[PDB]
């Protein structure tokens, strides 16, 4: 059998909506295991200048229990049935899942459904989260790549919500209060932002059922129907520069603006960024890989590693590439690199980008490799795209990406753009806004 | 046939490269495969290449040659990278025509 | 087209051919082997390491190129995996082009030539892929572990040691090849395929004769202890005793034992009450520390005790702790339903681990290649609850009693010897 | 010392007691040759208790005295010519510290005969734990002791030696004729007993070399 049709085999992913907002899915398979999970649209770019921590400062207690069965009680019931909970929070997309038996479908929606609700919040476990949350930080900031990202996004979205940190500042962390993070749960953990997905071997009635008993509260004015729409974040061209001798390696990172979870550009960009993939130390593919810069970086030691990224968003998004170096080469790189952006806006041909499909494609397939990561596809699907894009669509709209449509798109996209430059590190030899910018044109 | 055979074995001692105690392929121009190669020989194939070369440098400069009883005679020359170049050159051809 | 079934054809060489059609938009084929650094010498250590690296190197019938182009030009990836008994080479991709993956990855696995300078070209990344791995104290106190709860064979390690870095040789490792990669300790197990591809093109292709060609030096149990002073924060350690083999219907006993004392939490920043062994160290230490179960199954033996890390004052106190709830435990302080739960948390565990690609593609192919056999999930599960509490009792005392082996690593200063336990 | 000197007195810091353990350190790597030292708890210093084994320590071959010699005079080393064929070396190890020591014997040998030359090394030291020492090699034992000792206080370095660690650790000084009687004051017994102290104690080992045929402690 080919492969185009053991696309079309996968069980369309169904979806329903409550009258009060929530919205679920999930997809069908036959495994005896499975995982579901709440996929609320917040996060820190929904936060403000006296909250920044919420969303995180909250992820920590959602699991340290609820009114109805306090800490104990919610851990033991989930750890004696064997279940898994865990959760994140990004700066736009806060999310908590469950991986446990096919069979306990529905006593896990329930407790779901109690954690996102009924969220218990005892002052003796904040004020022990806050020392906690202060650790995670001390910790968290020794992991360049991150310091570094987040500095890019602090200043290429400077001055908005978007450059925020997720983890929140420090005064924030210290100060929160049980109302504070009340207000959080109560103002943004609201059903009709919320999405109900799970995979595995649930039947979808079944699914749904559980929610109309638990995902209840049902609401009474338009107020509670509409999604709050976000104030644009202005992207602006600059850098950031960090510096310290004292590091072994310095991280780069530089960004142009990105299209936004909608734009059907997102796909080229895709394409184009396999195009010139990403490379590390390790990488058994030598000096014969085929991503030029990758083949460059290895030939004269250019970098420990670099990767590419499209990082997008409700409204816009970042695009670039990050890679760390010895103090003494992070010029040459940064050039190499900068120079392959230029070569995908004037002259990628039809065998570059041949194998970069095929590479995305496959890539992408990855990505629904299991019950979680085939959840959180259609947890982050439909809060984004609204509805589900099946591998069938994908698929067809890379085969539709030759030549002539990346050359236009990064033009469009790279192409004397100002960019967001951020460094970290003993980053001495790498040293020009203007000389960057200036890499910006002609290739 | 047996005349290109009997014309070699002139030009070889035509050229007279012998005469410096230099195998055929020591006096090889080094261009980027030839580099290549050598780097690939064994450990003493190499050490002995060397001496014989350092050997026929100080010949020149001294401006004589070696006594007639201690020349290569063709067919006791060796091909020692014959071998490793054919290689080193048919794994360019393909790098280079699979860039298409 | 939803259930297919899974066959298993065996030919006569004794090349066990796995295969199981899923559908899956793609495929994830691999050749198991009975390999590994267990069959090292003295002499001839780390070839096993090497040969790992050496994976991309030419082949009679590919260049070092052409592997690592091809491969890409098709979205395509090629990794090796070991234990120190088990080499697993395999790659991934489309299904419409498994075809070509193929030549390469059957290539790789029985046509190498690991030509002379390809190879002295790549040794100093040994010193390089070791020395990432290493980032983590997780695999140093491992690593010797190991080697003081073990005589030879298993005790070998796992990354070439320093010394020998730049010493191994071309023949070294073909030898290595010659005498392990055989018919009868080969698997070509695979997913999204049909069970007639795989067939055709393991007996089409495939030559290199079978037969155990060089057995395994028996493992043998020393039982010392390695403390490795580094100043480093905190204290790794692990303390265990001879376990069980693969196989025994004792190991599924540890197996549980092991959910029984906690092996890890469920609950992200959790408490994990469901184990002993952690609620069992926080009623003794103040600071932050972590604790769990620690089980091996190989072939002719087998490890098991705890794994600990600390702070280097409590170091002790946390290790010594973690023992005493492990003699609590060897005697009859085991509820008959602390043994009805720890049987779910395994029977989920393994059933999670079949969702990945890549952990189902292990699943098939190391039973596929221990006994040419593959037990249903069904039976596994029957293996699973026929578990005893005495069973139980009886794991934890088979502890208590025989020779044990530690291992740590960081300022061990307020750490103790294991003559004080 | 006194015009001069400052830093006021007191024992400081006192040192953490000597703990004994007793395990085993292998080392791999590569090397062409096999060291090895297999020890138990021996005397202190100035305990009488050691002068036995500084005695023992003659009786089963400390080193050489000629020059690409044989040394008969050395149980040890004769002892396992006895049984290797092959170049090796083997001698009596004999440590001496304030409050513990260490005894045993260091062994250096090929890689392949490394085994059988350190258990040799072993069995010599039983049948000598057990009535196997002539009361005669107990009287030579005691010159050559007397005499090592004595062409040690020939170089200025080797006497401020001895004239200081006596000096520091007691403030007093042993005459010369002191110490020759302390020697010879030891009995075949204490001998036998020393070579059995061993015997029986819990012993510890270091190696380094390709160990692939070296032994471990468990096996001896």
């Amino acid at each position: 059998a080919t492969y185009a049709q053991t696309l079309q085999n996968i069980p369309e992913t169904n979806v329903t909506t409550l009258d009060n907002g929530l919205r679920v899915a999930s997809e069908e398979s036959s495994q005896p295991t499975c995982t579901v999970g709440v996929w609320i649209g917040a996060g820190s770019r929904y936060e403000n200048e006296k909250n920044n921590g919420a969303g995180y400062f909250v992820e920590h207690l959602a699991f340290k229990g609820t009114k109805k069965r306090p800490c104990a009680a919610f851990e033991k019931e989930v750890e004696s049935m064997g279940a898994h909970f865990n959760g994140y929070t990004s700066r736009e997309q806060t999310a908590f899942y469950i991986k446990a038996l096919s069979k306990d479908m529905p006593k896990v929606v329930e407790l779901l459904a109690d954690v996102v609700q009924n969220c218990a919040l005892e002052e003796s476990q904040i004020e022990k989260e806050r020392g906690v949350i202060l650790q995670e930080l001390k910790e968290m900031d020794n992991d360049m790549t991150n310091v570094t990202f987040d500095y890019l996004h602090a200043t290429a979205f400077q001055g908005t919500a978007l450059a925020r940190t997720v983890e929140g500042t420090t005064e924030n962390i210290k100060h929160l209060t049980r109302a504070d993070l009340a207000s959080y749960i109560d103002t943004h953990f609201k059903a009709p932002r919320m999405v109900l997905a799970a995979a595995g071997g649930i039947s979808h009635k079944e699914l749904v059922d559980a929610a109309r008993q638990h995902f209840s509260g049902v609401s009474f004015t338009y107020k509670e129907d509409a999604v709050p729409i976000l104030p644009r974040c202005r992207f602006t061209g600059s850098e950031i520069r960090a510096r310290d001798d004292a590091l072994p390696v310095a991280h780069v990172a530089l960004a142009v603006e990105g299209p936004g979870w909608a734009d059907p550009d997102n796909v080229v960009l895709h394409v184009a960024n396999a195009i010139i993939g990403r490379y590390d130390r390790t990488f058994g593919g030598g000096k014969h890989l085929s991503s030029r810069l990758a083949a460059l970086a290895v030939e004269h030691k250019l970098c420990h590693s670099f990767q590419t990224f499209n990082t997008s968003y409700s409204d816009t998004g970042l695009f670039g590439f990050h890679f760390v170096a010895d103090p003494l080469s992070i010029d040459d790189m940064m050039f190499c690199a900068q120079g392959e952006w230029m070569r995908l806006c004037t002259s990628t041909t039809e065998s570059e980008v041949k194998r970069a499909k095929n590479h995305l494609r496959s890539a992408m397939v990855a990505q629904l490799d299991g019950t979680t990561p085939v959840c959180e596809t259609i947890g982050s699907h439909l809060l984004n795209y609204g509805r589900r894009i099946s591998l069938e669509e994908w698929d067809s709209r890379i085969s539709a990406v030759d030549a002539r449509m990346v050359r236009d798109v990064c033009s469009k996209y790279i192409y004397d753009k100002c960019p967001a430059l951020a460094a970290v590190g003993p980053i001495e030899q790498l040293l020009d806004y203007n000389r960057i910018r200036s890499g910006m044109y002609w290739i | 046939g047996r005349l290109m055979d009997r014309i070699r074995k002139w030009y070889y001692n035509a050229a007279g490269f012998n005469k410096y105690g230099l195998m055929r392929d020591d006096t090889l121009y080094e261009d980027d495969d030839v580099k290549e190669a050598l780097k690939r020989l064994p450990k003493d194939l190499y050490n002995e290449r060397m001496f014989r070369i350092k050997r026929a440098l100080d010949l020149s400069l001294k401006h004589r040659i070696l006594p007639k009883e201690q020349w290569v005679k063709y067919e006791e020359d060796k091909p020692y990278l014959e071998p490793y170049l054919k290689e080193v050159i048919r794994e360019r051809l393909e790098r280079e025509a699979w860039n298409k | 087209p939803g259930a297919e079934d899974l066959e298993i054809t065996k030919l006569p060489n004794g090349l066990i051919i796995a295969s199981l059609e899923n559908f899956s938009p793609a495929s994830r084929i691999g050749v198991f082997i009975k390999a590994g650094s267990r069959y090292e010498t003295t002499a001839n250590l780390g070839t096993a390491h090497l040969l790992r690296l050496a994976s991309p190197l030419t082949t009679k019938g590919a260049s070092s190129f052409r592997i690592t182009r091809g491969i890409e030009a098709v979205g395509g990836s090629l990794s090796v995996y070991s234990t120190r008994e088990k080499m697993t080479y395999c790659v991934e991709c489309l299904r419409d082009h498994v075809d070509t993956v193929m030549e390469y990855l059957l290539n790789v696995t029985t046509a190498p030539e690991f030509r002379p300078w390809e190879v002295t070209d790549l040794q100093p990344q040994l010193k390089v892929d070791k020395a990432v791995a290493f980032q983590s104290p997780q695999v140093g106190v491992l690593e010797n572990l190991h080697a003081a709860a073990y005589k030879t064979a298993l005790a070998n390690p796992l990354y070439c040691p320093d010394y020998r870095i730049g010493k191994i040789t071309s023949e070294q490792l073909h030898h290595f090849v010659q005498n392990n990669f055989t018919s009868a300790r080969m698997a070509l197990v695979g997913i999204g395929v049909k069970h007639s591809d795989l067939k055709q093109v393991a007996e089409q292709f495939l030559n290199i004769r079978s037969g155990a060609g060089t057995s395994s030096a028996k493992a043998t149990y020393w039982g010392g202890e390695i403390r490795e002073q580094n100043g480093h924060s905190l204290v790794h350690a692990a303390v265990v005793t001879e376990g069980a083999a693969v196989g025994s219907a004792e190991a599924n006993a540890f197996s549980v034992l092991q959910h029984v004392l906690g092996a890890g939490p469920l609950i992200k920043r959790g408490s994990s009450v469901t184990s002993k062994l952690y609620q069992g160290v926080a009623k003794a230490t103040t600071q932050p520390f972590d604790a769990s179960a620690f089980n091996v199954n190989y072939s002719d033996s087998g490890l098991f005790g705890f794994y600990t890390i600390s702070q280097a004052a409590h170091a002790g106190e946390v290790i010594r702790a973690a023992m005493n709830q492990l003699k609590a435990a060897a005697q009859g302080g085991v509820t008959e339903e602390d043994v009805t739960k720890a049987k779910n948390q395994l029977k989920a565990t393994y059933l999670m681990s079949v969702e990945t690609a890549q952990g189902l593609l292990n699943e098939i192919g190391s039973e596929a290649l221990l006994s040419g056999t593959h037990t249903a999930p069904s039976v596994v599960a029957q293996k699973i609850d026929s578990v005893t509490s005495a069973d139980v009792v009886n794991a934890a005392k088979k502890f208590v009693s025989g020779k044990k082996s530690m291992a740590a690593s960081g300022d061990l200063g307020s750490t103790p010897f294991l003559d004080e336990l």
